[PDB]
């Protein structure tokens, strides 16, 4: 007899999480604010972590680790990639990125790097981008630093990756959305399943302003793509499509060629912020979904873009994805093939 | 049917003084010894534990024993601190600074004979003595060293009673001092030879209970000591409270102890409380999954890494006796591996309808060859210092050979490989 | 009721006590007449009349440094007879401070010893405040520890041992008395706390701003850290542990009896800000070779033990969490032999320090200490000096004429030799 | 002034550098026990680290790092790579190693992954270091029959064979480490080739330098000797010596230190550069004593006592 309480109704995720708790006996949807629950499925912002676990009599559970923030938020993670002592050295995998503040600010740095390619004759387009909208690409420091300081957020010179993976036909980008499930006991979980942002207009290296062919951003390619749709339904294409594209016409598995780099960066990733978000010290359990994002490149290396804390699921993905939440984290804590474990070799 | 219990040490004292204070409030006696129950099924066998005093007093039946006066100058202040007969209390001024050598052979020695004309009062004034049981860490000097000193000297006056001990094991995650592993070792030594049964009390699990399943980050003594009071609560209501299942001491032990030195027993308990803690009540289902569960095992050893060579379970509450047998059938049958084939109906339940403090709960008591880990735990402990002589200076010091360190050592070893023989037949 | 009798021997020692005699009575509210209005675990270290009487004894072959005890502010708080002193110093010469002038005094000191023994319901042991050094802090106190052992036969004795000091050494042979002493009285110390004077002597300079650290402010800062190590035997508390609990731990071997003891926080009394600092800033301290008493490496030197002593506003969620923090972060390496655990101990009463003094008036501080193999380049250190010097016999002559032979020479450096392949072979794995 | 101590006539390196310093006019030898030196070229074993920089007014650096066998014993650089924050999830470029005692103990581990290769028919040929074998049970017995803790490392059976004559070889190459831990990578490496074809069933079984060996890349593969091998090298040096820069940085101690470093590299066919060993103590090429000498004279003596482009520092980006 567990019960449970819904703080963000606009979690798409959640919301069938929820579902999938109630007519199946055992849970029992509470009152929002009602502090007597078992597991929480809180607010995205402003979560109060502190009132949690503070009943000395029921297990408390959250759908969020505190502190992830510290790795979803895009200054954050540029931060903990060129701070912390796991990843500062050995990071090979995350594009050149610069910390920007309007009118801690690696401002310096940047034009110091920006300058370094220049006199080289090396590859100098870099994206703008604000902690789809607020974008741009170019090859101009000084064009780029002076959208920054139009706008009054906080923005990250990543350097653009130039010779993006093409997909066959229409020779165009995408990006990679892998869902990972972390539990209670910190357990690495890759969602077999993953989805590619596809764009519907062929890539070209000259045109910038062109935002359906540089972006692959969901809602600019409805709001903008006039493909859109074109090749696979809502420009989503699934691993079944593309291991078959990539055993086809690159004659190498996606299981090998790209998944490998993926778990090892998620590992990475979740482990150098595991000591400053464990629960263990804590009166609470913790369990989140990340939405980690990831750009091939032309020699087939994998670059990871952004993590997000709460992430959305694609259409046909949300039952298994949904489910597998709800046996994973929350039955492990409440008890009544299509997750792998993430472990290291040794 | 008399027991004389002995409590001796710091630890020995703590828990033994809540032991007094849980079972003084489920017989219905208050802290100046007057009975004021409200069931009288409270008095039916008040005198296994309690002596009849003059002005229809119950006294409990206990000797205190300790070198340093601080943990019993707490307990006669504490709530039942004045229940006791201040006569059993027999206490040294030099302590015995957390070394067995000092416990077993100097300081010990020099008060063992004062604690002895105790135990000797309180057994001719018994119609008919059962037994002693022992409260006491393993880890400390008094309780373990002056313990097991006590174990042998009473055995000597008492061959023919049975001699039960509630036995602290140290560990790291809660530990006093390093040399832990080598009192903890001398002290095994001593119960695999004179102890007829002894109930391990394992400080990992009660750590890791309190942190992991009680999320209680940062336990205390005061913590474990909860589960502790709870458990020895538990596993003597069948000789406090009138039945027949292990209804005695002896009958326990040949229930018990197939085998002469595998006496060691794995407690647990459910619900898990922690002090202080909410509103349900437990279904007889969730009580029998939960006792059999790792989770809730006062050893730090996992059952499914060995298997059970008899088990006794104990259910305290009103409830179904239907839906007990069905339960207690039901986990014989889901893990019929787990229990060895060669010992029919290895598996006893009783059930006790006052219940602990809660309206039901379950007390497990079983001898398991999973026990070997917690040897091997502290063996391997033991033979890290050991192997380099580290700290043995204490101990030498106060007259012991280094050819007592490999016997007991070996005995352990010994104790092991007999567990694992039985867990491979 | 286990008493606790302190020997303060030459000028380092008596300098010392005097320093910690002083902050002892602030931490306790005695006055330097004796008087407590406050008014037990003081009683370890306090006898009453309602006076207030240390159970301490101050030596010196010469009567300048006490006869300013006898004459200063806390004059009334100690007893005449418990402060001896002779006409003739032992002109920094081992041999003149356990022979020569040592015999003549001796019978007395152990007399007005017997005297504190005879009013301890339980005696504990002693701790012993003496120089390397000094011919008296040398020689006097190996003599004094030789008939202890005799007259005390079980009590324990522990050691506060000033290690040598370039910046503030006074004499060229203070080599040769060190390994003199430390050989003489290796069988009958059971624990030892060096207190390097150039440690001390740096933490001034830079924790404290001094450019030119006096005596006065290297005993001031000594005295905190002795302090700490016997707070534990002046309070009680259910967190409160005692020294000889951490002592157990302290020595794997009757010879590794050498703790290295470290420090936080060294605040300057007007540079405090108002920081406050957490028990994680404090504790990771602990680990900064900057604040430690012996000037050594423990992170090329493996541990046998690690204990912490806290001492104001600590609660063990806090210490728990820091420990953890400092684990997989630092170069804490324990010998195989040994658990890689810390025996931590929390008094909540906070420290004091002197009104008018250097240092900043904390919230919490702790103290570590930990027997580290890295303490052994101490050793060497002394060892190599001695070595300098014997090999010509330099200033030899000094002591074959007080009655020394050339043998005890090479006996003492011979132990020592010894003592470093222990500190050797200790740190080798099984 | 400045006044040196040399206590390993045995180093042939630091030979050539005391009579480089010699040479000056700026230096001059003092005995081997005089503790009123600036500089000591210290022994490889036992160096007395503890006696450095407290004789006072005496600037002193040594010629080590104390500590550094960390990262140069075999069974500690296992250890390292196994266990640091820094180097436990991130390290794709150490072959998979465990620590084999004879008489802690990554024996239990090593036969699980031996048994996960069997089982799905991968490549199970291990190399036992203080035996090459695909069997693993006598792999184990020969560590016990020796009194030595040897570790069980993948044996490479893949290498980038060098043609003609098909033959394995290993990079050699040289780091200087100053005082205040900057990395310098000696522009010269070695390569340490055998003169007989491989075979991958006879388990019974000279020097290249970067010029012939960058000529052999391309014409051979078409790729050059950086962007496919030097950039990792680099890579791996500069997280090696990170990963162990607090445990040996001398900033908060009273003396200084700088060390040579040889670090031991095996490329794969899919050039893909491992790293097998690093040297505490390295001897240098015949040809290559001159400059290399010559770059720790200028770069880690001549910065702490005071009187080119064959060091590249390592920086991350
Ligand atoms: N920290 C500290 N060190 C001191 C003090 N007095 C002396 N020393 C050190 O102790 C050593 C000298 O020993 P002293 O205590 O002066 O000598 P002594 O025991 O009186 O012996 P003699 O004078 O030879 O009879 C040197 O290393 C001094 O730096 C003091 O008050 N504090
Ligand atoms: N360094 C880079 N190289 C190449 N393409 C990049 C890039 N950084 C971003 N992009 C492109 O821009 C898109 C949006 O990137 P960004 O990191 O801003 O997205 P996001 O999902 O975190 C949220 P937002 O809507 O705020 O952009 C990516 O999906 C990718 O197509
Ligand atoms: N895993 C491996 N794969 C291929 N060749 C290897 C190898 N390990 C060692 N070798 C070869 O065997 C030689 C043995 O050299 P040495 O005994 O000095 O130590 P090493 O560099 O092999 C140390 P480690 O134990 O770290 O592998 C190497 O120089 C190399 O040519
Ligand atoms: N559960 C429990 N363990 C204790 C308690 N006090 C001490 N211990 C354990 O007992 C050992 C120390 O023995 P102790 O009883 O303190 O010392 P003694 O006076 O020499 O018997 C260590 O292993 C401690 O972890 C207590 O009250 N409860
Ligand atoms: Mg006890
Ligand atoms: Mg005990
Ligand atoms: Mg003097």
């Amino acid at each position: 007899g567990y019960t449970f309480v819904v703080r963000d109704e606009n979690s798409s995720v959640y919301a069938e999480v929820s579902r999938l708790l109630l007519a199946t006996g055992h849970w029992k949807r509470l009152r929002r604010d009602n502090p007597r629950f078992n597991l929480m499925l809180g607010e995205r912002n402003r979560l109060p972590f502190g009132r949690l676990g503070h009943e000395p009599g029921l297990v408390q559970l959250v759908n969020y680790y505190r502190g992830a923030d510290k790795l979803c938020r895009k200054a954050s993670l540029v931060k903990l990639i060129k701070t912390s002592p796991e990843l500062a050295e050995s990071c090979t995998w995350f594009p050149e990125s610069y910390v920007i503040y309007p009118t801690t600010d690696e401002r310096e740095f940047f034009l110091a790097s920006y300058n370094r390619k220049k006199e080289d004759g090396e590859g100098n387009v870099w994206i703008a981008k604000s902690s789809g909208e607020g974008i741009l690409i170019s090859s101009e420091a000084s064009e780029l630093l002076d959208f920054i300081d139009n706008q009054g957020q906080v923005h990250v010179i990543q350097k653009y990756l130039e010779h993006p993976l093409l997909l066959e036909p229409g020779h165009r980008k995408f990006d990679i959305r892998s869902w990972v499930l972390v539990d209670h006991q910190y357990n690495i979980y890759l969602y077999r399943e993953g989805v590619l942002r596809t764009a519907s207009e062929p890539y070209h290296v000259d045109n910038f302003q062109d935002k359906t062919c540089h972006l692959t951003n969901h809602c600019i390619q409805k709001e903008y793509s006039k493909n859109y749709g074109k090749y696979e339904e809502g420009n989503e294409m699934f691993f079944k499509e593309f291991n078959q594209y990539l055993t086809s016409a690159l004659n190498i598995t996606l299981e090998s060629s790209i998944l490998l780099q993926i778990k090892h960066i998620i590992r990475n990733c979740l482990l150098s912020v595991e000591p400053a978000i464990s629960t263990k010290h804590l009166p609470y359990q913790s369990f989140q979904l990340f939405g980690f994002d990831f750009m091939v490149d032309e020699e087939l290396k994998v670059w990871l873009i952004e993590v997000n804390g709460a992430p959305a699921c694609a259409q046909k993905l949300y039952a298994e994805l949904c489910q597998g939440i709800v046996d994973i984290a929350i039955s492990s804590v409440f008890p009544p093939a299509a997750f792998i474990k993430l472990e290291n070799l040794y | 049917r008399e027991i004389v219990h002995i409590q001796a040490g710091q630890c020995g004292n703590q828990i033994g003084a809540k032991f007094w204070e849980v079972i003084s409030d489920e017989h219905g006696i208050d802290p100046t010894g007057s009975y004021h129950g409200d069931s009288d099924l409270q008095l039916e066998r008040i005198n296994v534990y309690y002596n009849e005093a003059t002005g229809n007093k119950y006294v409990p039946r206990a000797i205190l024993v300790d070198l340093e006066p601080g943990t019993m100058d707490s307990v006669r202040s504490g709530p039942f601190g004045q229940i006791f007969r201040p006569d059993n209390f027999v206490f040294g001024q030099s302590g015995a600074g957390n070394n067995w050598a000092k416990g077993h052979y100097t300081e010990g020695a020099e008060l063992v004979d004062s604690v002895l004309d105790v135990v000797r009062k309180e057994s001719e004034s018994c119609d008919c003595l059962q037994g002693f049981q022992l409260t006491h860490s393993l880890g400390g000097g008094t309780g373990s060293g002056m313990g097991t000193l006590l174990i042998s000297k009473i055995r000597e006056e008492y061959p023919d009673r049975i001699m039960n001990t509630f036995s602290v094991m140290p560990s790291p995650k809660v530990s006093d001092t390093v040399v832990e592993p080598y009192n903890a070792t001398l002290s095994v030594h001593q119960l695999v030879e004179n102890t007829d049964e002894t109930y391990c009390i394992d400080n990992e699990a009660l750590y890791d209970i309190c942190f992991r399943t009680l999320k209680l980050t940062t336990p205390t003594y005061g913590d474990l000591n909860h589960l502790v009071s709870a458990t020895m609560s538990g596993v003597t209501t069948c000789l406090r409270f009138p039945g027949q299942l292990n209804a005695d001491l002896r009958k326990l032990a040949v229930n018990m102890v197939p085998f002469p030195r595998l006496h060691f027993f794995m407690p647990g308990f459910a619900p898990l409380t922690s002090r202080g803690s909410q509103y349900r009540a437990l279904t007889v289902p969730e009580l029998t999954q939960q006792m059999f569960d790792s989770k809730n095992m006062m050893a730090a050893c996992d059952p499914r890494h060995g298997r059970y060579l008899t088990v006794a379970a104990i259910f305290r509450g009103r409830m179904s006796m239907k839906e007990v047998d069905e339960q207690m059938l039901n986990v014989q049958n889901k893990n019929s591996s787990y229990f060895v084939e060669w010992i029919p109906n290895n598996v006893k339940t009783a059930v006790c309808d006052i219940p602990p403090g809660l309206k039901m709960s379950a007390t497990f008591i079983g001898n398991s060859t999973a026990i070997q880990e917690l040897f091997k735990r502290i063996s391997e402990q033991f033979t890290a210092m050991f192997r380099r002589k580290a700290f043995l200076h204490w101990y030498t010091g106060e007259g012991m050979d280094e050819m007592e360190f490999t016997e007991a050592e070996s005995n352990m070893n010994d104790l092991v490989s007999e567990y694992q023989q039985y867990q491979d037949a | 009721m286990r008493e606790c009798i302190s020997i303060h021997v030459g000028q380092a020692g008596v300098q010392i006590g005097n320093a910690c005699w002083e902050l002892y009575c602030l931490e306790h509210g005695i006055q330097p007449d004796g008087q407590m209005p406050s008014d037990d675990s003081f009683n370890t270290f306090f006898s009453e009349t309602g006076k207030h009487v240390p159970r301490a004894v101050f030596v010196d072959l010469e009567p300048t440094v006490i006869d300013e005890v006898r004459t200063g502010t806390y004059r009334q708080l100690f007893h005449p007879e418990q402060l001896i002193t002779g006409k003739e110093d032992a002109a920094n010469n081992y041999a003149r401070g356990h022979y020569t002038i040592g015999k003549e005094i001796i019978d007395l000191v152990l007399d007005r010893i017997r005297k504190l023994a005879d009013q301890c319901t339980g005696l504990q042991g002693f701790l012993v405040f003496h120089s390397f050094g000094g011919g008296t802090g040398s020689g006097f106190t190996s003599l004094l520890m030789e008939r202890l052992s005799v007259d005390y036969g079980k009590k324990s004795k522990l050691e506060f041992s000033i290690y040598p000091a370039p910046q503030v050494s006074t004499a060229v042979v203070e080599p040769y008395n060190s390994i003199l002493t430390t050989h003489t009285t290796l069988e009958h110390s059971d624990c030892a706390f060096m207190v390097d004077n150039e440690a001390i002597y740096d933490i001034c300079r830079r924790n404290l701003d001094i450019e030119r650290p006096t005596y006065t402010n290297l005993n001031r800062l000594i005295s905190q850290i002795v302090s700490s190590i016997t707070a534990s035997l002046r309070f009680d508390g259910a967190l409160n542990v005692d020294l000889t609990e951490f002592q157990t731990n302290l020595v794997p071997y009757p010879r590794i009896h050498f703790p290295l003891a470290t420090y936080a926080p060294v605040i300057s009394a007007e540079k405090a800000y108002h920081e406050q600092l957490s028990v994680a800033e404090i504790t990771n301290a602990c680990f900064e070779p900057a604040n430690q008493m012996v000037k050594c490496d423990p992170r090329h030197g493996k541990y046998m033990a690690c204990c912490l002593l806290y001492r104001g506003d600590v609660v063990p969620k806090d210490v728990n969490a820091a420990i953890a923090t400092i684990k997989t972060k630092r170069s804490i390496q324990f010998v195989d032999w040994c658990p890689t655990g810390f025996k931590v101990g929390i008094n909540y009463q906070p420290p004091t320090v002197v009104p008018g003094g250097d240092l900043a008036k904390v919230q919490r501080a702790v103290c570590m200490l930990s027997n580290t193999t890295a303490i052994a380049e101490a050793w060497a250190r002394l060892d190599h000096k001695f070595d300098l010097m014997y090999a010509k016999r330099a200033f030899v002559h000094w002591y074959v004429g007080e009655g020394m032979e050339e043998g005890e020479f090479s006996e003492a450096r011979e132990d020592m030799a010894a003592l470093e392949k222990d500190y050797e072979e200790v740190g080798v794995d099984s």
